[PDB]
């Protein structure tokens, strides 16, 4: 009874088409692309592990 | 103003780390394993004279740490590799478990379960060059039992007579055949009882033999 | 002097040696074989990350010594014969001292390996430390003593001042120098033999005290020690005896002293035997090779 | 009934995949080759390294080794700020409190030890020991200076109250060993991956499993939250990584390659979530492009398997810890 009870509570859940989730992930990654040092090599002067 | 102090403190910490590592490198590491109703507790009790239990004992100018992990009901393949690098593995079997069934109580012979465990451990990829000290426990109880119930109840293919020496050697051989890495590691065997007084000596000699073999392998002489 | 082409003629004439060969071809082939073997050994100790422990540096040191000995023997074969008389005494001393330095280096590398092994089996320590102080001390003493011992004749101590004291084998060497070199070889041979005997004795005595139920490592060890010592002595005994006889026999008395190339090729052969002996018995090098 | 419930879940999921992630992300420019170099090398551990965790200041980090040491490093200067002698050397995880005051660790002792760093004497004392788990400790993460979440081999997770030392909440429902966990940025949810080859999303306030995610064919060894808290990534023993979205309740992307056949030990994201760094058993760390299923870099500097992996909160550096006993800061 415990197993069916958990699954039944996992069925009545507000899902969305995967396209919307893909769009959200893509948008979020684009929005913070100008602040990711490992993605955009920062100038050596502002990098604490070079000088 | 503070970087000098920082570097000094780091150098002191390095000093202590080096000294602790040097001290820890002079200790033998033993991993203790066995089935439930084996005589593992007896081995630990006579060798001392919620998680993982460590027992430290010093014998003949040699310090040993023995780690017992019997209280891990979790899956073994997630943490067995943590013991890669121990000097040796002590494995305990109970000779009296040959006529005994498991908690299933339908066909799961206890001795077969112990054999399966020994086979899994001996041929495990993480323990290829690591030796196994085998302790066959309960030898007095076994001796008494085999006067009544023939060994055939375990190992149906066994024509040998029902006497202690013959069947005991038979089971020793059955366990030593399961070894597939028959070239890289040894399997030292010793028939324990309730009271022997010489099991620490046997473990000491086994570890000394392993040490000599490893030294010869550090040279090119092995 | 050191720039007079008449000195070599004068000494070879005194020792009775005043004169391409076929045997040179086979000897050069043997030298190429030795060079190839030692290059393989050196390449194996480098490619495998596991082989970075002190004991492996000693093996590679021996490999380098044997490679150098092969190269020196090749050069000495190329520049010998009729190229001797077209040679300045300085060039002559260089040609001979190259061989002396190389073979001495190989023997000292064998001693170095023996010393490391005897230190390791005396400690009996659970992990063997990658100590570098002795690894530098021993691998440097080898080459330094080799260069000093093999450089003495050119920096004086030769037969040029007085022709009476000339070995028949190297007519521009002083027999006392050859006696010194043979004594040094004797000390090195005794050291290596005693070291390996003590290693075997340690292993056997320690294994005797252990009580198992009804040797295996104390017999294969004896076989390995026998192989090592026997091969070494068999390869180096003919030339050592030859040079003792040379220090003894007077000029123009012993004909054997003229066909000394066979003894030299056997002693250089030991350099080819070394990689086989110190790689096949490891039983870990073999896997790393492939 | 259970079979029909699973069928309904499957159908309601397959009715959401109108188009695969690769399609919508198809045209965005590829990241190109990513090249990072070892700007530091931390030395001092004398055994395997099993876990590391960056401090929130992005300068100090803690590493746990089977040599029985918890070492707190300054990654700028490489100075060892602290060295803590753990009572049990069989550590598997370690955490750094967001405030920089405490560290945690644990392992085969089944205990979560909590150590106080800022003390009047100036030495590191053991502050608390959390003892209610029945299997080993796989992972631990503070929520603040007084709450910590732990995952265990006993197939359970726990939320603790450090002051009183009592399990405040228990999360049951996994069927295998729980191997890793990752707190959501908001600190209200957390995901756990287990040896039953499934991940679960847990509500910390309530204590119930909200969603289960499947697809992996073996143990999930690592799990990391995506920066915006609406997705996570799991690395498995089937030599694969996968990306799941909570609102879709479905698998989006799968990062794998034929040349890759070993297991995954750790996963992390870059500060923007565009790069997915995964450590592997074959001694390397691959830099996947999260949006586009394409490898874009390799961090190859270790001789044994890359056991742990981390990214700073500022996103400036990566940390790799390996069984070869060395940590490397990559930039
Ligand atoms: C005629 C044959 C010949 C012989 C030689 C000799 C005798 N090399 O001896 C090497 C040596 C090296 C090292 C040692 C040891 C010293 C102590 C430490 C361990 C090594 C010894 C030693 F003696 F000590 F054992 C000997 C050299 C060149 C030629 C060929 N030349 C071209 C030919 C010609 O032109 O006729 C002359
Ligand atoms: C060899 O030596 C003898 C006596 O010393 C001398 O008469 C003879 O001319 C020498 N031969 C040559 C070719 O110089």
């Amino acid at each position: 009874r415990k197993l069916v009870e958990q699954l039944k509570m996992e069925a009545n859940i507000d899902r969305i088409k995967v396209s919307k989730a893909a769009a959200d992930l893509m948008a979020y990654c684009e929005a913070h692309a100008k602040e990711d040092p490992l993605l955009t090599p920062v100038p050596a002067s502002e990098n604490p592990f070079r000088e | 103003a503070e970087d000098k102090a920082a570097v000094e403190r780091s150098k002191m910490i390095d000093r202590n780390l080096r000294e602790d590592g040097e001290k820890a490198a002079r200790e033998v590491k033993l991993l203790l394993l066995g089935a439930g109703e084996s005589g593992k507790s007896t081995i630990v009790k006579q060798m001392k004279i919620t998680g993982i239990v460590e027992t430290h004992f010093t014998f003949k100018d040699l310090h040993f740490k023995m780690f017992d992990v019997g209280a891990q009901r979790s899956e073994r393949k997630k943490w067995i590799h943590c013991f890669e690098g121990v000097t040796a593995i002590i494995f305990c079997v109970a000779l009296s478990d040959y006529d005994l069934v498991l908690a299933e109580d339908e066909e799961m012979n206890r001795m077969h379960e112990s054999m399966k465990l020994f086979d899994s451990i001996c041929n495990n990829k993480w323990f290829t060059d690591t030796s196994i000290i085998l302790f066959l426990n309960k030898k007095d109880l076994f001796e008494e039992k085999i006067k009544k119930s023939p060994l055939t109840i375990c190992y149906p293919e066994y024509a040998g007579s029902n006497t202690y020496e013959e069947a005991a050697a038979y089971i020793q051989c059955q366990f030593e055949d399961l070894n597939k890495r028959k070239d890289t590691k040894e399997i030292y065997t010793h028939f324990t009882c309730a009271t022997d007084t010489k099991n620490v000596q046997f473990v000491f000699d086994a570890v000394t033999d392993v040490i000599i073999k490893n030294n010869l392998k550090d040279c090119g002489l092995f | 002097d050191y720039v007079n082409y008449d000195i070599i003629v004068r000494h070879y004439n005194y020792t009775g040696k005043l004169n391409i060969k076929l045997t040179s071809v086979v000897f050069i082939l043997i030298c190429c074989f030795i060079i190839l073997e030692n290059i393989f050994v050196l390449l194996t100790i480098w490619k495998t990350k596991k082989f970075h422990r002190p004991m492996y540096y000693f093996i590679g040191n021996l490999a380098l010594s044997d490679l150098l000995a092969g190269v020196a023997y090749t050069a000495n074969l190329l520049l010998s014969g009729a190229t001797t008389y077209k040679l300045t005494p300085a060039q002559w001393f260089l040609r001979e001292g190259s061989m002396f330095v190389a073979l001495s280096a190989s023997v000292f590398s064998l001693l170095a390996i023996a010393i490391e092994r005897y230190i390791t089996m005396l400690k009996m320590k659970l992990h063997n430390g990658s100590n570098n102080f002795r690894l530098f001390l021993l691998i440097s003493a080898c080459w330094v003593i080799s260069l000093i011992l093999g450089g003495l004749p050119i920096m004086g101590w030769n037969c040029i001042s007085a022709l009476s004291s000339c070995s028949t084998v190297l007519p521009l060497y002083h027999k006392h120098y050859i006696l010194f070199c043979t004594t040094v070889f004797t000390l090195l041979l005794l050291s290596i033999v005693i070291l390996y005997c003590r290693i075997y004795s340690l292993v056997r005595t320690r294994s005797r005290r252990l009580t198992f139920r009804k040797s295996e490592k104390s017999l294969a060890l004896l076989k390995t020690v026998i192989i090592v010592l026997s091969v070494f002595i068999a390869c180096w005994a003919p030339l050592f005896i030859l040079l003792l006889l040379d220090v003894g026999c007077k000029v123009k008395t012993c004909d054997i002293l003229f066909r000394a190339e066979y003894f030299l090729v056997l002693a250089v052969l030991n350099s080819g035997t070394n990689p086989i002996i110190y790689t096949l018995t490891n039983k870990e090098m073999r896997r790393a090779f492939i | 009934e259970a079979e029909q419930l699973k069928n309904q879940i499957r159908d309601a999921r397959k009715a959401c995949a109108d188009a695969t992630l690769s399609q919508i992300t198809n045209n965005i420019d590829p990241v190109g080759r990513i090249q990072m170099r070892t700007r530091r090398t931390l030395r001092g551990h004398l055994a395997k390294i099993y876990a590391m965790h960056w401090g929130t200041d992005s300068r100090l980090l803690v590493s746990a080794s089977q040599d029985g040491k918890l070492i707190i490093w300054d990654s700028y200067t490489t100075n060892k700020v602290h060295a803590i002698p753990l009572r049990s050397s069989w550590v598997m995880t370690c955490a750094y409190a967001p405030s920089g005051n405490y560290v945690a660790c644990g392992g085969l002792d089944n205990i979560c030890s909590i150590y106080n760093l800022k003390t009047r004497e100036g030495n590191v004392r053991v502050s608390r020991e959390l003892a209610g788990h029945t299997g080993y400790l796989s992972c631990c993460r503070f929520l603040d200076d007084n709450q910590i979440v732990t995952s265990s081999g006993d197939t359970t997770c726990a939320l603790w109250d450090i002051e009183t030392g009592q399990q405040t909440t228990t999360f049951t429902g996994h069927t295998g060993d729980v191997m890793s966990l990752s707190l959501a940025p908001d600190t209200r949810l957390f995901v756990s991956g287990a040896c039953d080859a499934s991940a679960k999303l847990w509500d910390v306030r309530e204590g119930m499993c909200r969603q289960t995610f499947t697809g992996h064919e073996s143990d999930i060894n690592a799990i990391c939250f995506f920066p915006n808290g609406n997705a996570f990534a799991t690395g498995s023993d089937d030599a694969t990584c996968r990306l799941f979205d909570l609102r879709a309740d479905q698998e989006l992307m799968t990062y794998s390659h034929d040349n890759i056949i070993c297991g995954i030990t750790s996963v992390s994201f870059s500060k923007s979530g565009r790069l997915l760094l995964a450590g592997y058993d074959d001694f390397n760390c691959n830099v996947w492009d999260a949006l586009k299923a394409d490898r874009a870099g390799v961090l190859a500097g270790h001789d044994n398997r890359v056991s742990c992996l981390g990214v700073t909160d500022d996103g400036m550096a990566v940390a790799t810890g390996s069984w070869d006993s060395f940590l490397k800061i990559w930039n």
